[PDB]
């Protein structure tokens, strides 16, 4: 009995590899996110379930994330291209402290600074004063205030017809390539998965920019589930997803005006107007006992991978960078720096809550220092409601003696926001050419 | 399921007196093709149901040109014009986006009597 | 033209069975699916059930599920509606109806194999029929 | 008002099945090497002329075409072009396994077989190329005596 | 300083003729699918050339998966289902053009494709290896 | 060899072209500013190979590399005797002796391909 060779088509062979992906707006159902260079898609991608397949995923090691980060950065730069640069601002300022109709916790904040600035004709000049913050100018030698970033990268202005709200995004599969999907509920970020189905497009994904808390995220199935690779390596981070959301009120407590100043030919800058009314400070407000129930669920889920007679302690974070000092986000085209150093005073054996917030204007982007974009102050009263879906936790090293472990917030690498969503999907290559042995023989 | 709502039910007006009836819901009833599902129907007691229009501002053969509605996306509406004798009865709103099919509140117009 | 027939109404008792009928004049039936609606005497209105173009797609509602049956011959131009396990609160009016336009042949989706059907809502009614359930 | 209906085999419908039975969905599996989106792409096919992004899409399309050409051309080198399967004249080397066929054809799947035989590759390619050369043209030249 | 000496058929000249007679000019179209070349402008040139390549490879792949590859017109073993049309064999070949037939059958395409793929796979290739052994 | 039969007579290099054929059965096997050129180069290569495979595939000669057909050779294109061609002429000289009548030869092969081979096959299929 001699045996022979045969060669086949159609064998599904999987090679874990990398490719450029395929943008998809949800039928382009409609600005920064005007997303004209993207594709209208089916709101009902077809879903095919499988059998018998086990498959390993590897969270933190997926090239979807890096492509996502580059694409969102380049689209962010694309939106801010055609608008008017702000080069002649780097003259000095004649300032004075605002001493009119003060409130308690807004001392030293607002300043009144007047200066020379050119008109649209070269041969002239003018006098302009505008109301400015304290987090934006520096002393020189009234006192004399120059600006924060004139001895570094330049400053432009976003156009006022350009919204900041995120839009749900789908990714889909380029030809020749496939996407697999797991359906376990308690599936940790690595390890196998025996329940396999496949699609051609992702679900709706919102590019949400947050700094300390998962906002507008995805709720889990059952409870708190905890995601990290190596909890003994305390240099890593710990990704935590909730079950149930937390409603959170934060609002701009003030009434606001805005000027419109001419710079040059076709060059108009928007400065801050003059405030109608008195002065307040921005605040944030949450439930009381629901937070306690939430951290009770936290304690209930921490007990598996480490000790339960080990006592749980919360603390303020280590401090430092304003990227990770306050919790920041993008409600209503404005950026909020909220003093979260009161919510994390806790230690447990395993109505209204109010915190102040801060506002800036000169906004460096993701981690880059070679870019600076200025927002126009929006008039009126801003109110923003959202949810809270998860936390990013850091633990110190050297925590010996089997109890009283300390947890702190942090994690200023915003790819983990994407890792907190894309933990289900995997891109793989098809190689349809296969061989096999058999007993038959061909003929001449 | 996919549900909806109407305006308040009863109405009693005079001839030559336009008004507005809306019909909101919980979802965009836009299909894939761009056709958006919305039916306006009416009948009276002692009378079978009747077809008024079949789409947003698209009417049916035999219907007068007095009755053309509006409203797209998630807010759907209808505008009464030229109040006449036969304009009384039950006014219905209907989905056909997905199973199951739903029937609205049934606003009513009559005259002034007791 | 096109004119409807709705027979089989009156008053019955629980624990029975019916067969209904709807024969509508001069209409092709090879291309037209059709519906059932329901008029409660407290003005209750609810969709009931739908048949395909050629009896290949059966979708019911929640309360009627697992109790009723729809079948049809298009040769005899005759519709069959049969009901079992009768409740007392089934007291209403039953009315036969038609689809707005005709759908075509079934559509296929090649990346799935799921042979799609397309529907759209109704246009016209007839006279209806009234079956009430009491003791 | 969209209702679904009857069924077919479908894309990747047999990846967890017996190879002797899963050997018959090769058509639907092999159709989508050049597609997967078989839908108004043409407008963005048109107007993306002054950017790098349509250039990268052009990169992707040309690369996919070349991969299909590489596969079909390498099959075309052998005398098995234009077919689904073919038998040949290389005797199997029983050094590579000695399992009976009743386990492979009944209780073994494709990815298992991939993880088994993944080092014997280029040897098999060379032997197939040899038998498609040796006496496939030489004795065929000797079979060209008419 | 030229003259004209026409010999062969026109490009799509037979389109207004009947199907059974216009079946004999099928060469000219496939003769004229991939020619015409025989800053922004070269960009859209390459765009056009890539589109032509893609459609030609798509249709040759659809040829190749069937057992009617390489050659022109052929046969199969799928018996006709009369649920699509019901003519009596003269009204098509002698009394109908191509655009008419295309508008008659442009809803049943994918089923016919799939069933030809089915009969091409099944009982043709596993059956071949059944016949390749006693 | 890669173009090894250059300075030979056509009838002299009439036997060892199969080794040339296997050696010409390669090219993609055994693998910014400049990348634009690379893309255009790949485009040119794909277009030439598809041109050749199309022109093979239209005729009945798309299997083996030499074949026969049903066209009588007309004496209007050349007039040289057979041994005169096969023993006293290179390829380039034959090329310049035929490179005006080529399109007509293509069209005659095309019509010979269509006619009396497929509709004739179709009548032969009916029993
Ligand atoms: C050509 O071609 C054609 C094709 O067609 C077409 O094509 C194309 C155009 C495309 O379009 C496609 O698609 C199409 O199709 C062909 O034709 C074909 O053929 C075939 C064959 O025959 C067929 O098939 C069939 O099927 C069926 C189905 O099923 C269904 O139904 C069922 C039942 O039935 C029914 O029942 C009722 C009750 O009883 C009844 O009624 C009645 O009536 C009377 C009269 O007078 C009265 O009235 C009384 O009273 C009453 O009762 C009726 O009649 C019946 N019918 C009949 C026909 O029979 C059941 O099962 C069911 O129902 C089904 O349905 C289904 O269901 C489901 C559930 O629900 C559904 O779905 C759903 O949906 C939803 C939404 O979407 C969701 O999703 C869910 O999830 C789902 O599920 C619906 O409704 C449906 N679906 C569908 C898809 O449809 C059947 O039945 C049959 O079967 C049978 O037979 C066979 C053979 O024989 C076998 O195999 C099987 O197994 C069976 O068996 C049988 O059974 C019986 C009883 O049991 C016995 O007696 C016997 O013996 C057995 N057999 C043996 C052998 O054993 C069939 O298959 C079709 O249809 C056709 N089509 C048409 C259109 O027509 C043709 O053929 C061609 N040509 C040539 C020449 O070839
Ligand atoms: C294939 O497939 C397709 C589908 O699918 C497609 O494709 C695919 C691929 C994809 O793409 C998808 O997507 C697509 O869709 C199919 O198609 C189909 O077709 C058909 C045809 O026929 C159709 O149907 C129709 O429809 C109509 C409506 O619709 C239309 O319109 C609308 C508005 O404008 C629109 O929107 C729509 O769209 C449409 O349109 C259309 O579209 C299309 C698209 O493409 C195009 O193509 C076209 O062109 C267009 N057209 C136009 C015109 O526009 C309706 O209306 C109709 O109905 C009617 O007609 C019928 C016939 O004639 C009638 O019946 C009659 O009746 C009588 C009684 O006496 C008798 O005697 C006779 O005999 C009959 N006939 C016969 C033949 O038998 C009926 O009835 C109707 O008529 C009417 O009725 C009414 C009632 O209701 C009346 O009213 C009256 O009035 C009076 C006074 O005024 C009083 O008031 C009373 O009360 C009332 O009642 C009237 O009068 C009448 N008229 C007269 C003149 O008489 C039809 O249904 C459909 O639709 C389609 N589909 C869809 C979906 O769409 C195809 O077929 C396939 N196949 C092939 C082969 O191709
Ligand atoms: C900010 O400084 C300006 C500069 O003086 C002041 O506002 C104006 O001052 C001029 C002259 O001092 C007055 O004629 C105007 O009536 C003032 N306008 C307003 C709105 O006050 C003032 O010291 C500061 N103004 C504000 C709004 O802070
Ligand atoms: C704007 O620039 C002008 C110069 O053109 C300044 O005018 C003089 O400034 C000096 C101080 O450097 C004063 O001592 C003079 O009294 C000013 N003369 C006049 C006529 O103004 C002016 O101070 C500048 N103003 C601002 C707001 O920067
Ligand atoms: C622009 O100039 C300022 C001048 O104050 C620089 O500020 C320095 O900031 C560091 C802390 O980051 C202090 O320790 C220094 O004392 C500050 N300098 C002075 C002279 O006080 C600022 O760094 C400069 N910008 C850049 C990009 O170098
Ligand atoms: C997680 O990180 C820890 C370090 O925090 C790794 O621990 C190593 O353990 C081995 C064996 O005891 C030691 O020889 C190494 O020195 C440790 N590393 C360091 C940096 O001290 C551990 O291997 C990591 N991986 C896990 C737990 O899977
Ligand atoms: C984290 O919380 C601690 C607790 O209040 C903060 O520490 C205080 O810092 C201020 C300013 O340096 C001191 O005056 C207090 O005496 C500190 N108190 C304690 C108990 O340490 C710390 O500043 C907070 N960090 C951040 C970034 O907000
Ligand atoms: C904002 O956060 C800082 C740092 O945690 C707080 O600063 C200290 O807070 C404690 C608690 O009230 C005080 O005892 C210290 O005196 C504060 N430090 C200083 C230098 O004053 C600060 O209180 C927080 N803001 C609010 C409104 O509580
Ligand atoms: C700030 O508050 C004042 C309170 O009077 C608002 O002033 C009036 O607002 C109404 C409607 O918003 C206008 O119709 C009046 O003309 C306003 N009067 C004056 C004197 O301003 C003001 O609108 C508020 N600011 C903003 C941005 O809404
Ligand atoms: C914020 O959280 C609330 C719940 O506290 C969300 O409301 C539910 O949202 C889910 C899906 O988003 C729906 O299925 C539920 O029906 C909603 N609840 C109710 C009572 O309608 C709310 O959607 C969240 N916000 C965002 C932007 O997702
Ligand atoms: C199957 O493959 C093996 C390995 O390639 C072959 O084993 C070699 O056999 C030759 C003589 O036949 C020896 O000179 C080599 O030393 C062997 N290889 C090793 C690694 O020891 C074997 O001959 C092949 N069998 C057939 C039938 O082709
Ligand atoms: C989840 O985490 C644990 C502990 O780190 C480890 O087993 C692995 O990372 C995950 N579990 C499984 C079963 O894969
Ligand atoms: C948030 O504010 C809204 C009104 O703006 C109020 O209805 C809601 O109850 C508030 N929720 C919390 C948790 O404070
Ligand atoms: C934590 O400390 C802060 C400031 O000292 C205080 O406001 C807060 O009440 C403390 N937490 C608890 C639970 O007492
Ligand atoms: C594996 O797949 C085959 C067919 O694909 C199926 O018969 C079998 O039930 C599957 N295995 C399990 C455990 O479901
Ligand atoms: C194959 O089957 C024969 C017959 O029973 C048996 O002797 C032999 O051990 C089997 N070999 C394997 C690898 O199963
Ligand atoms: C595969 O299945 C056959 C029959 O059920 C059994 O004899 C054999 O042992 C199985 N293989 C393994 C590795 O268990
Ligand atoms: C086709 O056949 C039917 C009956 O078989 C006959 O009535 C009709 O005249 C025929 N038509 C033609 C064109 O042969
Ligand atoms: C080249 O010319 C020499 C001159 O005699 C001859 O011997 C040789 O065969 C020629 N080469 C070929 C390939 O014919
Ligand atoms: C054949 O060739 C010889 C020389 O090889 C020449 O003299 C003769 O004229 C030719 N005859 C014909 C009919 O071509």
């Amino acid at each position: 009995e001699n045996l022979w060779v045969t060669v086949y088509y159609g064998v599904p062979v999987w090679k874990d590899a990398e490719t450029t992906l395929f943008c998809a707006s949800d039928a382009k159902a409609y600005n920064v996110w005007a997303t004209h260079a993207c594709v209208p898609t089916d709101p009902n991608p077809q879903e095919i379930h499988l059998e018998n397949v086990t498959e390993e995923f590897n969270m933190w090691k997926n090239n979807m994330v890096e492509q996502m980060h580059t694409d969102i950065i380049s689209l962010w730069d694309q939106s801010l291209k055609p608008c008017v640069k702000l080069t002649p601002l780097c003259v000095t300022l004649q300032c004075t402290n605002v001493t009119n109709n003060i409130t308690d916790d807004m001392r030293g904040e607002l300043k009144n600074c007047s200066f020379n600035m050119t008109t649209e004709l070269r041969d002239k000049k003018q006098k302009v004063y505008s109301l400015f913050y304290r987090l934006d100018v520096v002393q020189i030698n009234n006192k004399e205030y120059r600006l924060i970033n004139c001895n570094t990268s330049a400053i432009t202005q976003a156009c006022p017809k350009v919204s900041f709200e995120p839009i749900p995004i789908h990714y889909c599969a380029p030809a020749g390539f496939a996407i697999l999907k797991c359906k376990d509920k308690k599936f940790n970020g690595t390890g196998p998965c025996p329940s396999v189905s496949t699609v051609q497009c992702t679900h709706g994904i919102k590019p949400v920019v947050s700094t300390q808390l998962l906002l507008n995220g995805s709720l889990a199935e059952e409870e708190v589930m905890i995601r990290s690779e190596n909890i003994t390596n305390n240099a890593k981070n710990i990704l935590v997803q909730f079950n149930t959301p937390v409603q959170i009120n934060c609002t701009r407590p003030n009434n606001n005006t805005r000027k419109s100043i001419r710079i040059g030919p076709g060059q108009a800058f928007y400065a801050t107007g003059d405030i109608i009314g008195d002065i307040r400070q921005a605040h944030c407000t949450v439930s009381k006992a629901t937070w306690n129930e939430t951290l009770g669920k936290v304690v209930k889920q921490l007990r598996k991978h480490f000790g339960n007679n080990t006592i749980i302690r919360f603390a303020n974070s280590s401090g430092g960078d304003l990227e990770v000092t306050t919790h920041s986000f993008n409600c209503g085209g404005e950026f909020f720096y909220c003093n979260t150093s009161g919510l994390f005073n806790s230690t447990w054996i395993s109505d209204s809550i109010t915190l102040p917030c801060r506002i800036k204007q000169i906004i460096n982007m993701w981690q880059r220092i070679g870019q600076a974009m200025y927002a126009p102050p929006i008039q009126g009263v801003i109110r923003c409601v959202s949810n809270i879906t998860g936390l990013i936790l850091t633990r110190d090293g050297g925590s010996t003696n089997s109890t009283t472990e300390t947890f702190r917030p942090g994690g200023g690498d915003m790819r983990d926001n994407w890792r907190s969503e894309l933990y289900k999907y995997k891109v793989v290559k098809i190689e349809p050419l296969g061989v096999a042995p058999t007993r038959a023989k061909r003929r001449v | 399921d996919i549900v909806m709502t109407q305006t308040p039910l009863s109405l009693s007006v005079t001839p030559g007196q336009p008004a507005s009836i809306s019909c909101k819901s919980s979802e965009s009833l836009r299909q894939s093709n761009g056709k958006t599902s919305l039916y306006w129907y009416r009948q009276k007691p002692g009378q079978s149901p009747q077809l008024l229009v079949f789409e947003v501002s698209n009417r049916f053969s035999g219907v007068s040109d007095r009755f053309v509605g509006s409203g797209s996306g998630t807010d759907f509406t209808l505008r009464i014009s030229r109040v006449e004798a036969e304009d009384v009865g039950f006014y219905y709103c209907m989905q056909s986006k997905d199973f199951p099919l739903t029937f609205g509140g049934g606003t009513k117009v009559d005259l002034k009597r007791t | 033209r096109v004119q409807l027939v709705e027979s089989g109404g009156g008053v019955v008792q629980p624990g029975k069975s019916v067969r209904l009928s709807c024969v509508v004049s001069d209409f092709p039936f090879s291309k037209y699916p059709m519906y059932w609606v329901r008029q409660a005497p407290g003005k209750g209105l609810e969709w009931v059930a739908a048949i395909s173009g050629d009896a290949w797609h059966v979708v019911y509602s929640n309360s009627v599920q697992g109790r009723f049956l729809v079948s049809r011959d298009n040769v005899k131009n005759t519709l069959y509606l049969e009901m079992n396990s009768l409740k007392i609160e089934d007291t209403a009016v039953y009315r036969c109806a038609r689809m707005f336009q005709e759908s075509g042949p079934p559509r296929l989706d090649r990346w799935s194999g799921r042979n799609y059907y397309y529907y759209s809502g109704m246009d016209v009614w007839g006279q209806g029929t009234t079956v009430t359930v009491s003791s | 008002a969209v209702g679904i209906g009857a069924v077919f085999l479908g894309f990747l419908g047999a990846a967890g099945s017996t190879m002797g039975a899963a050997s018959m969905t090769l058509t639907v599996q092999a159709r989508n090497l050049l597609s997967g989106i078989v839908r108004a792409i043409e407008a963005q096919q048109h107007l993306l002329k002054l950017t790098v992004w349509g250039i990268k899409q052009l990169q992707a399309r040309v690369l996919a075409v070349e991969r299909y050409l590489r596969d079909q051309q390498l099959l075309g080198i052998w005398g098995c072009s234009g077919k689904l399967i073919c038998t040949t004249n290389v005797p199997w080397n029983s050094s590579w396994s000695n399992r009976n066929l009743s386990e492979i054809w009944d209780n073994m799947t494709w990815l298992q077989w991939d993880k088994e035989i993944s080092n014997y590759t280029q040897i098999i390619y060379g032997l197939l190329e040899e038998s498609q050369n040796q006496q496939e043209k030489n004795e065929q030249d000797l079979l060209a005596l008419d």
